[PDB]
């Protein structure tokens, strides 16, 4: 039996974590969740103990912690703090067309590998003189090599064919250029993989017109935020796609688009699919593959039934009715 | 009856600027063209170019070949506001049919400050610059654009959760301009959520105001929703009443003289140009004759579907704009 940290988070986090527990119970998953909560308190005591708990269990499942962007800059995003403190340097999401969720595009099958600790997320800003603010985007060779190594290894191991580095090196010549150059260094050791690059602006334009051209995509932190959300939207929205955050020893699983869903919480309408799929990825990571597969196929099969769809994907069903159908299909 | 500074540019540039002139003529637009060449010399644009533009204050620019000149022109005229209205086009079918968004992009600072440092070997710092001055400036333009174009809603697009001090200041100045312009309804949304929602239901968006890099990306995303850079108009607003409206597609050298170009985009930037001055009816008629041409589908250029030459496309707009009140 494995002990896993569970951070309920805000908005729809708590309610969806209850359904993960119900599914895990019915499936007799040998996993015990050890819950840590993170308040809105300016004090980092909460976020600090959640880190210590993940350092101990090594594996976590989390909802999104709300960030109040009206608070002073000293009050930092708790999600970013946790990401960076545990050095979970790879954010990985898999956006794939679901035959039961028909959108404007089909045949999409994209693995996005996003540098998850650096870049525009470094929390370095200052006001030299009043009304003049500088924010410091940091790109390093060590972290860009690291994420590029991850993307090419993932491409090779899952049998993919192309890695596209997404960047703005035409304007940020030194920073995005370094990131691009680190991708190129790694590409030289994976001659069986096609390496291409594309400017982030053109990438969005190609995603809304021919997203089928993309295979594996690797990019620094903010561009990954953009491409993750574009790709998630293309395949049916934030209720569907799971995300993973990997470091060398730790791993935290969540929904791909990292949304709180405050405006739909406690209404029994949130789509549980992405949270459930995240909990299966965590099960695979724990080498509990037979459980992961039982739950995932039930979850995926439920998607083929439009009667089970929640409103975010054009349906009318409640969360609990979706969970009921998932549990009925775990046998 | 004022005159514009025309910059035909290179490759297919002349062709489509010819096409736009013939159509403005068939509409009897109080507009004749003062052709001028901008090229990096000495670094600067030629004196005969800066003089026409300071005189007429209105320019129409086609595609240039590849210091960046749109950087040069921006600093030379203080082009602080990039504006890209994107409207789905009847007859040019994309999976997005209800798009009507104007991205309004701060064009001077933000992530494009030009300042990077190698801090130590293998460690690079790129400076994002947000100033209270330029932020207020682009917010006031956004709200002013909304009024004069009968736009109901403005959204500030930001990442102030992650970049609190910089994006937060941008937000704070958007907020102030909002509370003095309550006839336009103001809201705020995270850049990633805008992106997430945009590709699902773009009809929910009206006017989007945001700092430089977000505007750079989102304006291209939106243009991808309606068909591409071949059809999308663009305008840049500068200091002392200058404004340059432009193609944003390539020069297309591979078809540069073969009379196959699509002039739609430069034309709609010219329509946009007219509306900026105030010759609304000429704009409305040229626009309508263009939209009706593509809707008709008989005279589609090879990039928009059919196998019609560029001047057969231009002529049909000519015929249809002569027969419209
Ligand atoms: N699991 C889910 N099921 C259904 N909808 C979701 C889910 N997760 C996110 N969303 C939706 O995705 C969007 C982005 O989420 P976000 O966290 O901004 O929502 P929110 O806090 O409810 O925003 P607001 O309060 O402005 O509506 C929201 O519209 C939310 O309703
Ligand atoms: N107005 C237009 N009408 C028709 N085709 C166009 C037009 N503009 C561009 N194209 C086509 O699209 C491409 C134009 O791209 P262009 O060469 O101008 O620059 P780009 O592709 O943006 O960048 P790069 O110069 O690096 O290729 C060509 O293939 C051309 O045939
Ligand atoms: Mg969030
Ligand atoms: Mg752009």
């Amino acid at each position: 039996r494995h002990t896993v940290t569970m951070i309920p988070g805000d908005g729809i986090g708590p309610e969806l974590m209850l359904h993960v527990k119900s599914v895990f119970r019915h499936a007799c998953v040998p996993v015990d969740f050890e819950e840590v909560h993170v308040s809105s308190n300016a004090d980092e005591e909460d976020i600090r103990n959640a880190i210590m708990a993940i350092r101990r269990n090594r594996v976590a499942l989390k909802g999104n912690i709300e960030t109040n962007h009206n608070l002073p800059p000293s009050h930092k995003s708790r999600n970013n703090i946790l990401r960076t403190s545990l050095d979970l340097y790879a954010n990985v999401i898999h956006c794939k067309s679901l035959p039961g969720v028909v959108t404007r595009h089909k045949d999409i099958d994209i693995l996005i590998v996003r540098e998850n600790t650096e870049g525009e997320y470094s929390s370095l800003e200052h006001e030299s003189v009043a009304g003049v603010v500088e924010s410091l985007k940091i790109i390093t060779k060590a972290k860009s090599l690291r994420i590029a190594e991850y993307a090419f290894k993932l491409a090779q191991e899952s049998g993919r064919k192309k890695v596209t580095a997404v960047h703005k090196a035409n304007i940020m010549k030194l920073g995005d250029g370094l990131f691009l150059q680190c991708c190129r260094e790694v590409a030289a050791r994976y001659p069986q993989i096609t390496f291409e690059n594309m400017i982030v602006d053109n990438t969005t334009m190609q995603l809304v017109s021919r997203p089928q051209q993309f295979d594996v995509m690797v990019m620094p932190n903010l561009y990954g935020n953009i491409v993750n959300n574009v790709c998630a939207g293309l395949v049916g929205g934030p209720g569907l796609v799971a995300g993973a955050n990997y470091g060398h020893v730790y791993a935290v699983f969540e929904t791909a688009t990292r949304n709180t869903g405050k405006s739909i919480a406690n209404k029994n309408i949130a789509n549980p699919t992405a949270t459930l799929l995240a909990s299966c990825m965590m099960l695979d990571h724990l080498k509990l593959h037979s459980y992961a597969t039982s739950i995932r196929k039930a979850v995926l099969a439920s998607m083929d039934n439009e009667n089970m769809h929640t409103p975010d994907i054009g349906g009318q069903g409640t969360t609990s009715e979706a969970i009921q159908d998932v549990i009925r299909h775990i046998r | 009856v004022q005159t514009v500074t025309l910059i035909p540019g290179d490759g297919i540039g002349p062709e489509i600027s010819a096409a736009v002139m013939k159509i403005f003529d068939a509409a009897k637009a109080p507009i004749q063209w003062e052709e001028r060449n901008v090229t990096a010399i000495q670094w600067m644009i030629p004196s005969e170019a800066k003089e026409s533009m300071d005189k007429n204050k209105m320019g129409l620019k086609g595609p240039l070949k590849t210091p960046s000149m749109n950087l040069l022109l921006r600093k030379t005229f203080d082009l602080y506001a990039n504006v890209r209205p994107c409207v789905s086009i009847e007859g040019y079918k994309t999976p997005y049919t209800d798009v009507n968004i104007v991205t309004i992009r701060e064009n001077t600072e933000g992530e494009y400050s030009g300042i990077e440092h190698v801090i130590v070997d293998g460690v690079v710092q790129s400076i994002k610059l947000i100033t209270e001055g330029a932020s207020k400036r682009i917010a006031e333009f956004a709200f002013e654009y909304a009024r004069n174009n009968h736009r109901s809603n403005v959204t500030a697009v930001h990442k102030a959760n992650i970049m609190r001090m910089s994006d937060g200041l941008f937000l704070q100045k958007c907020r102030e301009v909002a509370e003095s312009c309550k006839d336009i309804k103001f809201n705020e949304m995270y850049l990633d959520t805008v992106c997430l929602n945009m590709v699902q239901d773009p009809s929910q968006f009206d006017v989007l105001v945001m700092p430089n890099l977000y505007g750079d990306i989102l304006s291209d995303l939106c243009a991808g929703l309606i068909g591409g850079l071949g059809v999308t108009p663009s305008g840049n607003i500068g200091a002392n009443g200058v404004a340059i409206f432009e193609s944003v597609h390539g020069t297309a050298p591979d078809i540069a003289g073969k009379d196959m170009a699509n002039p739609t985009a430069l034309l709609l930037s010219a329509v946009m140009m007219l509306r900026h001055m105030g010759l609304f009816d000429h704009a409305a008629r040229i626009e309508a004759a263009c939209f009706a041409t593509i809707k008709d589908g008989k005279s589609l250029t090879k990039d928009l579907g059919g196998n019609a030459k560029c001047s057969d496309f231009t002529e049909e707009i000519c015929r249809r704009v002569k027969d419209l009140d």
